[PDB]
RNA sequence: AAGCGUGUUACCUAUACUCUACCGUCAGGGUUGAUAUGAUGCCCUGACGAGUAGGCAGGCGUGGAGGUCAGUGACGAAGCCUAGACCGUAAGGUCGGGUCGAACGGCCUCUAGUGCAGAUCUUGGUGGUAGUAGCAAAUAUUCAAAUGAGAACUUUGAAG
RNA sequence: ACUAAUCGAACCAUCUAGUAGCUGGUUCCUGCCGAAGUUUCCCUCAGGAUAGCAGAAGCUCGUAUCAGUUUUAUGAGGUA
RNA sequence: GACGUAAGUCAAGGAUGCUGGCAUAAUGGUUAUAUGCCGCCCGUCUUGAAACACGGACCAAGGAGUCUAACGUCUAUGCGAGUGUUUGGGUGUAAAACCCAUACGCGUAAUGAAAGUGAACGUAGGUUGGGGCCUCGCAAGAGGUGCACAAUCGACCGAU
RNA sequence: AAAUAUUGGCGAGAGACCGAUAGCGAACAAGUACAGUGAUGGAAAGAUGAAAAGAACUUUGAAAAGAGAGUGAAAAAGUACGUGAAAUUGUUGAAAGGGAAGGGCAUUUGAUCAGACAUGGUGUUUUGUAUUUCACUGGCCAGCAUCAGUUUUGGUGGCA
């Protein structure tokens, strides 16, 4: 609200919290990112390194649809199964009856391997996968299949 | 007229009362203020000064971290006290039976703990069951893990995270960060 | 409500006083005050009247009777501080003064009902002045000029200095 | 009457007036801090007006107390007055200025019945 | 010497030092098995208190909103004046008196076009200057009668 | 020079509340703390950024990894 | 604590006892004046203002760090690996309120210029300090566990 | 076609908006008076009273107008009209006054103002039993004695 603003506490003080000799002006240092190379150079090379210059090629007509690759680590892999049926799959590890976790329809493109899934069979449906993500799945007895 | 070596009328700089308005969170402080004062147990003094911490200083403690605390030998039967919230975790799939006293439990944490055979209580049950912190164990959530801390202490050659909205190419990856253009940090 | 309420009402009970550690020790008097000496009244109706100190009451006042037939001062009590003790003395081992004490000089019992909005001596006060003065006038005659000295008042003349004047 | 109290020491009875309040009619008498970079008042020069400070703060045990020793209470009607029934010793009644005359005679009669002391009984009478 | 050089003591006084009271801040504490209006309260101890720019905290006030006091008021609201009174350190609050005529308060919160001595500030108004400067170029008016309450200024006449 | 009392570029309205590192002003109280005019860079010297000095929010602990200090011992200096 | 065999008393963790007058303008308050001393005219620029520096004849009213998009730190609250109803729909006493789906936003993974790759040897590692707890210990104190955190050496991921 | 925009026009409904220097420039005969050759610029000005019931009539004055009377709840509502602030001005009163005045500390002098306790009050025979027909104390101001804290000024004794 306005009543808690320090302006209400600054009534009566001539400079309104801006200094007698500073004389708060409109734009004493410039407008926006002005003087990024001349008189604010120390700021722009200390607090914001790397602002000025080229880097990398220019991607023409970039679409974030192509680069939609949300990552699903193996720890979260068991969140895909609804919590009601997680237990009946966590217990009774069955090779011929393994839950079919479909990561894609939940919106996950790539399976990473942050690891430590319990050693029970599991079915993983993902467009991509990392090398170590497989090995933990196989070390748990699961299999990875390719879908797109 | 005396010289003053230190700054006079210097406030102690520590929170003395929770400057939250919460009445229930002041009832707990009222209880523990009495316990901390009327007991010699250092545990009550600790929990009293942990109830005042702000939200950033009361980080969530995962039930995975609760389990890691119980992995210590001699702590299997100890109760766990978390002055703050207790959020659950999908990372752990086996949870040992235990009792946890925390300000707030997420619904996910209660379901995970109680189903695991444990039990969830608050600080007042903890006071009833153990006034002076018998066989207790205080856990604190990680504090530098906050995203606001990656940018703290920013400077050249510090390995910190610049304050920036959009992260990617064309944003702080030019002269001043790479050695090819200009210089390196 | 014009002014809502103060919750923290003060302690309406009255707290008893603490046990004060002050007794009432007997008054000690300056060496210049000896029974039968001659004082000089400083303040009151009889300022400057010479008088004879008789007895020290338990009400830390001085019972004095400048012989009423001499200086017109009755057998009355005065304050020890408001009198100057003169070196001269009158021997007084022949006067009975025991019957005069605090309750004797009690004025009267006065309340707001007896309010003298607009504005008599007891016969005892006269006879007791006589019997007390009988010893005084009998044993004051032997020393010459004292009766004249006692009759006259006292006042600071010009050119004299009360500090270097010994009384 | 009221409870026994410490002697009422005001410790500054003179009202704090603004600097040059009489000199200019536009300068209100109400005390406003002289925040001038050159004002002799703000620098506490000798022989000048004294600035309000804590030191003039009155004794707590005799703060808000009238010279009669009663903390005044602003009463509006009979119902407000009945709150001070047992609290007659400390709090003294005070009829609000806007209470009508026919509404004062009822309060004064009621207040006089309870023995609560009223500091404006000479207010808005009829003779 | 009431000058100079020197020394002896006596003495005078800072918001300095000591002690005391009071205030505020800070710190360290005490205070719940029928004990206290039930805890940002109360109480104890101690040390401090200069201050521009500046920071922060606690408060007073103004316009309006939600709630409450079954609040105040034509037997007199608001407003205004008040070398009348009280309260608060203070911002201010409250009362008493007069004018006055129709609405307005207290408290918990909410909100903002929220507090003026200044900006050669704006608008309006009023002053000292001050019954003052000024009403002095164009040669010039005078008498009488009439009208009229009133005639240097109007007529009319006579003159110039 | 003159171009409607306006002229080394008229006047009127708008863009326009043009821009200002410059001048003046910036409205209640109390309480606590309380400076700086120096480093470096800038077409920089009436201004900024950055470090410094200050406040606040605190946080971790509980007499120390301390100190505008001295002693002891051991260095260094090239002023008087 | 003292004096007292003791009972008690006391100058021992802060004043009592007695007495007198008055009970009102007496004390005191406000205000005017006088007297002693002191006080330069305020605001601002300034190293420096009473300035022979500038603004201010006086009075009333108006009058200046606001709002917003996006954020940073801090804080509070709700939920918490999720979070966000209010683009929209249903509803309604109708701009209110209530309810709701999918998406989408931020977060959960980083790195590289990009192609791409993508985080446990170990009890998620070791070492040191580490509040607290626990075992013994009357008590210090000794051990065990030691989250947060601080430093460092590691280990894994991306890039060269 | 619809979903969309709409500070113009017409109608309608609302507001945590403004309240006669505000809000449209314009609450009123406002784009009016007025200024400018012209383009254009462009104000100020709301409120008697319920009702004009708008002061008949008498008297002074030439008349305005005054004094009355009177209407009116009010003329402290008379169209120069709700309330009517300050600057500024007059009258009366009070005070002061040797080239300023004003302010602070302190007190006199004068003017003026709140208050006790004048309490059921430690009770006392009521005229066919709730008036205690004399009360306890604090309200102001002081004095004395004994003390305590701080201090000052001395007289003495003993000892080294």
């Amino acid at each position: 609200p306005s009543r808690f603003t320090k302006t209400r506490k600054h009534r009566g003080h001539v400079s309104a919290g801006k200094g007698r000799i500073g004389k708060h002006r409109k734009h004493p240092g410039g407008r926006g990112m002005a003087g990024g190379q001349h008189h604010h150079r120390i700021n722009m090379d200390k607090y914001h390194p790397g602002y000025f210059g080229k880097v990398g090629m220019r991607y023409f007509h970039k679409q974030q649809a192509h680069f939609w690759k949300p990552v699903l680590n193996l720890d979260k892999l068991w969140t895909l199964i609804p919590e009601d049926k997680r237990d009946q799959y966590l217990k009774s590890a069955s090779k011929e009856t393994a839950p079919v976790i479909d990561t894609l329809a939940a919106g996950y493109g790539k399976i990473l391997g942050k690891g430590r899934i319990p050693n029970v069979p599991v079915i993983v449906k993902a467009r991509f996968v990392s090398k170590l993500a497989e090995e933990k799945i196989r070390a748990a007895g699961g299999v990875v299949e390719l879908i797109a | 007229g005396i010289d003053h070596t230190s700054k006079q009328h210097k406030r102690s700089g520590h929170r003395t009362a929770p400057k939250s308005d919460n009445v229930y969170l002041k009832l707990l402080v009222k209880l523990y203020t009495f316990l901390a004062r009327r007991t010699d147990a250092p545990f009550n003094k600790v929990v009293l000064k942990a109830l005042f911490l702000s939200k950033i200083n009361r980080p969530p403690v995962s039930v995975s971290r609760i389990a890691r605390a119980l992995k210590q030998e001699g702590a299997a039967n100890k109760t766990v006290v978390v002055v703050g919230t207790v959020t659950d975790d999908a990372r752990i799939f086996e949870f040992p039976k235990t009792t946890v006293a925390a300000l707030r439990f997420t619904a996910g944490a209660r379901a995970k703990i109680v189903k695991a055979g444990g039990e969830c209580i608050t600080l007042d049950q903890l006071a009833v069951r153990a006034p002076k912190g018998q066989n207790t164990l205080i856990l604190r959530g990680p504090r530098n893990s906050r995203e606001a801390v990656r940018h703290f202490g920013m400077g050249p050659h510090k390995g910190k995270a610049p304050r920036i909205l959009s992260t990617g190419r064309k944003f702080e990856r030019a002269r001043g960060r790479r050695r090819s253009k200009g210089f390196k940090v | 409500s014009a002014q809502k309420a103060p919750k923290w009402y003060p302690s309406e009970d009255v707290a008893a006083l603490k046990k004060t550690r002050k007794a009432a020790r007997p008054q000690k008097l300056r060496a210049s005050l000896v029974p039968g000496t001659v004082l000089i009244l400083l303040a009151g109706r009889f300022r400057g009247k010479r008088v004879v100190y008789l007895k020290h009451l338990e009400d830390n006042t001085l019972l004095i009777s400048g012989p009423f037939k001499v200086n017109g001062v009755p057998l009355r009590r005065v304050n020890a501080r408001y009198v100057i003790a003169t070196s001269t003395k009158v021997s007084v081992e022949g006067v009975n003064v025991e019957k005069f004490n605090v309750e004797y000089f009690a004025k009267e019992k006065l309340t707001k009902k007896e309010k003298k909005e607009a504005k008599e001596i007891k016969a005892e006060r006269v006879e007791d002045q006589k019997v007390v003065d009988k010893a005084l006038i009998a044993e004051i005659k032997k020393t010459p000029l004292l009766k004249q000295y006692l009759s006259a008042s006292f006042s600071l003349k010009n050119g004299d200095k009360p500090h270097m004047l010994k009384f | 009457a009221s409870l026994p109290h410490p002697k009422i020491v005001k410790k500054h009875t003179k009202k704090f007036k603004r600097h040059h309040s009489d000199r200019y009619h536009r300068v209100a008498e109400n005390w406003r801090k002289q925040k001038g970079i050159d004002s002799v008042v703000r620098r506490r020069f000798r022989g000048n007006i004294s600035q309000p400070k804590i030191g003039y703060g009155s004794n707590k045990k005799t703060k808000f107390l009238s010279p009669s020793g009663h903390k005044t209470f602003l009463v509006a009607n009979v119902k407000d007055l009945e709150t001070l029934t047992m609290h007659t010793k400390t709090y003294a009644a005070e009829i609000a200025h806007n209470i009508s005359a026919k509404n004062r005679v009822v309060i004064l009669a009621r207040a006089k019945a309870l023995g609560i002391k009223v500091t404006n009984p000479k207010g808005r009478l009829a003779l």
